[PDB]
């Protein structure tokens, strides 16, 4: 299962990427707070 | 869609309050509040869109504005400065009222003559006389016809007496009349809408409310019943019109609605058939019995809907 272990290492890299994506989402929440509120309203309307 | 009004709206919501304030002071309340709402809720923003907006503004600046000095924005102030430097008489302000008055006179011509009359009936008969003189002759004749006989004769007599052709008092008179239509347009009277709403209701409840309003005021109930009326007698409905509608309307639908309709209605509707169609319809009326009243009313409502569609087309006067 060395390939499965490599897949687990890839999953750990994906988890680091997910943390970076979460940081990017946090950055979107952080910079342009107005734009974040506008996107909140837009997602609510799309909902 | 993006109209010339809408292009300016996008320009304003893109640029900001610095020019929005001048636009508001040169603008009207509903568009001011529309741009305020646009600022409050905006979802028309794009990297290319904003640049295109700036380009469109540059086009307006090089064409509509033609890179000119403030048009009546800061100029009116220098005009007031010259007025102050000259005799102590605000003629420029009177000309400003005259500008609104002349625009209001044109608006008066555009807008409904009877509404103009009832907005001016309460005012002075000399006001009516001078405004009718200053208005277009056709609009004046329309308002004259819509006046009652005595008020109309008094208006024309005071038109004959009208020789003062006054001078800034006339402008503010029109300004007052404009302010009496400047208020929110409303026009939600819907003289037809009661009738329209009752027609939109069920037919049995329609008849019940017709009886109720007959008890309330035979006049108002009769008006409501007239608003219900839609192609019930040939002479008012016009045969050419019965000819044109019912060839557009499905023959089977007409048949189903007619066998539930009164024999006079059947005869007046079939009088505009092609004779083969009339004979076929009458033969099938004899053959089949009255189908469910629900379906009969559905066909009648379809007939009325097609009448409304042709009324929308406006090629002829329905009834």
């Amino acid at each position: 299962k060395d390939e499965q272990l490599q897949q687990r290492r890839a999953n750990q890299r994906l988890g680091a990427e997910v943390m970076s994506q979460r940081i990017r989402e946090m950055s979107d929440n952080d910079p342009r707070v107005v734009a974040l509120v506008i996107r909140q309203w837009m997602s609510n309307d799309h909902e | 869609n993006l109209s010339g009004t809408d292009k300016s709206v996008i320009l304003l919501m893109t640029i900001g309050e610095d020019r929005a304030a001048e636009v508001f002071k040169h603008l009207s309340t509903r568009e001011v509040q529309a741009l305020s709402t646009a600022m409050a809720n905006v979802r028309q923003i794009s990297n290319k869109q904003l640049t295109d907006v700036l380009s469109e503004f540059e086009q307006e600046a090089e064409q509509f504005a033609a890179l000119n000095i403030n048009a009546n924005e800061y100029l009116r102030s220098v005009l007031v400065k010259a007025l102050g430097e000259e005799r102590a008489s605000s003629l420029l302000e009177d000309i400003l009222e005259t500008r609104d008055t002349t625009s209001g006179i044109e608006t008066l011509n555009f807008m409904e003559p009877q509404s103009a009359a009832d907005l001016i009936r309460d005012e002075h008969p000399q006001i009516i006389a001078t405004i009718l003189v200053h208005l277009k002759r056709s609009q004046a004749a329309d308002i004259l016809a819509l006046f009652d006989e005595r008020l109309r004769h008094d208006v024309m007599l005071r038109i004959a007496t009208f020789g003062g052709v006054q001078l800034a008092e006339l402008t503010e008179v029109l300004n007052g009349l404009l302010d009496g239509q400047n208020l929110k347009r409303s026009k939600m009277g819907g003289v037809r809408t009661a009738a329209e709403i009752i027609n939109l209701m069920k037919t049995q409840q329609e008849e019940a409310v017709i009886t109720a309003v007959r008890e309330f005021d035979g006049e108002l109930a009769q008006k409501i019943i007239d608003e219900m009326f839609l192609f019930e007698n040939l002479v008012d409905v016009d045969d050419r019109s019965i000819q044109r509608l019912l060839q557009e309307v499905d023959s089977e639908s007409l048949l189903i609605a007619l066998k539930g309709a009164e024999p006079p209605l059947r005869e007046k509707f079939l009088r505009n058939m092609s004779q083969r169609a009339a004979d076929i319809l009458r033969d099938d009326l004899a053959n089949r019995g009255p189908v469910r009243l629900s379906q009969v009313e559905n066909e009648q409502k379809a007939i009325l809907l097609i009448v409304r569609r042709l009324a929308e087309t406006g090629e002829m006067v329905i009834g």
